[PDB]
């Protein structure tokens, strides 16, 4: 029923490259190659033989040798996301979809300033936010189903060209506070906890 | 953009018909409709070369009624929905029934649920940027969260002075369960938006996050006490602050 992708996952540092490959078990006429970000499935390539290039990505296709490749250079933040070939097998005429990679792209923090930040709604209630870590740390769920913690999410400032990762975490509890909000995560030893 | 699939999000009781349209590109006459799983599998289900039909399968055949009418938009609809039809339903308009390039819509994902009663909107609210932030680094983080949702099918956007931004906004990629051990449990997303610590202490500048839910329709019945649970749009705001 499927392509054979790989890889399966992949995270990559901004600014780096690589290739996702997909082997055919029989002669195909073209394949496609898309993208998807919730977002749509977005078309990058479509060929029959040889290669194309649009920016950051190539693609090639060799129907003979039954394989194609995307290749990502100086890979952006922007290029996050599931890709998938698509081939029409000469002999049904009909399409077959790759199994998929995961593509994760990392943003480079220059300056981490790993922080957590008490904010207050707008109209008693408050979050807490843990920000400016660098993408070497990582953000665990909570054990009590009483406080919720978001996995982390990389922003992009693009008039500051500025990148930075933050999760949320907020409670009811009365036994809630910034300061152990995020006890269930190894964060940095020079993390800043205001007030 | 060039596939315009509506809605993008359903939600149905078992029993019930749902009903997805389809308007293909422009010049391109052949309209695929495939149903995507949750492991990223692409099932086939029928397609049509103006109105008629060129492949499909048995169960698209039983299960559900597709045309596509001239001068109007294609549309599939499963004639009585069961659980087992939740999925991403994606249509893909192209030149020709083969060797040529497909271009997709944003699919519409539909949930089959035994009870419209646990459907719920959100409530949203915004927090403030924090001073510490903003003595820190001199940026200042505003976060949205969205709470009490069910189904989880809503669509998050900030808006600034009237206009949708996307720059330094992030918004978590799936909402989370409030009781993740718990079926039918509401969820939770929350969304950061983050501005120089200038432009949040401009007083004159205005901030609002945006959720789209989708839910019950007109047609809907509700005999329940509390309001109907429809499609609608939420939001939470906060206007910027001097020192």
């Amino acid at each position: 029923d499927q392509v054979e992708q790989s890889p399966s996952a992949l995270s990559l540092h901004e600014g780096t490259g690589s290739a996702l490959r997909c082997n055919f078990t029989t002669t195909m006429r073209a394949v496609q190659w898309f993208r998807k970000n919730r977002g749509s499935l977005i078309n990058l390539f479509y060929l029959a033989s040889g290669t194309k290039e649009n920016g950051r990505l190539k693609s090639a296709f060799d129907s003979k040798e039954r394989y194609s490749t995307l290749h990502i250079r100086d890979a952006q933040l922007e290029d996050s996301g599931t890709y998938f070939c698509a081939a029409e097998a000469s002999n049904t005429n009909k399409v077959v979809f790759g199994t998929g990679t995961r593509l994760q792209v990392l943003p480079n923090i220059q300056n981490p300033d790993p922080a957590v930040y008490q904010l207050r709604d707008s109209k008693d209630k408050s979050v807490c936010l843990f920000t400016d870590f660098d993408s070497q740390t990582n953000v665990s769920q909570s054990k009590d189903s009483d406080v919720y913690i978001t996995d982390k999410c990389v922003l992009d400032m693009r008039s500051m060209d500025f990148k930075s990762n933050s999760a949320v975490a907020w409670s009811n509890k009365s036994d809630f506070a910034c300061a152990n909000a995020f006890n269930n995560s190894i964060i940095p030893e020079d993390t800043f906890f205001p007030s | 953009m060039k596939v315009i699939q509506t809605p993008r999000y359903l939600v149905k009781g078992q029993g019930q018909k749902a009903k997805m349209r389809c308007i293909p590109e422009k010049g391109h006459p052949v309209v695929f409709w495939y149903q995507q799983n949750k492991n990223n599998e692409f099932k086939f289900l029928i397609n049509f070369q103006n109105q008629e039909v060129l492949q499909q399968i048995d169960m698209t055949e039983k299960r559900f009624s597709a045309e596509c009418p001239s001068n109007s938009p294609c549309s599939l609809e499963i004639q009585s929905s069961e659980a087992g039809d939740s999925a991403l339903y994606l249509c893909a308009s192209s030149l020709n029934n083969a060797n040529s390039d497909y271009t997709f819509g944003s699919g519409t994902r539909l949930l089959v649920i035994e009870d419209l009663k646990n459907v719920f909107p959100p409530e949203v609210a915004v927090f403030e940027p924090s001073e510490a932030e903003i003595s820190h680094t001199q940026k200042a983080t505003l976060v949205c969260l969205a709470t009490g949702f069910y189904p989880d099918h809503v669509e998050l956007s900030w808006w600034v002075n009237g206009k949708e931004v996307h720059s330094g906004v992030c918004t978590d990629p799936q909402p989370l369960k409030e009781q993740p051990a718990l079926n039918d449990s509401r969820y939770a997303l929350s969304s950061r938006l983050r501005v120089s610590a200038t432009f949040w202490q401009n007083p004159r500048n205005h901030f609002r996050c945006q959720v789209q839910f989708y839910g019950l329709s007109e047609n809907d019945e509700w005999t329940q006490d509390r309001a109907k649970p429809v499609t609608q749009i939420v939001s939470a705001e906060a206007w910027g602050r001097a020192d």
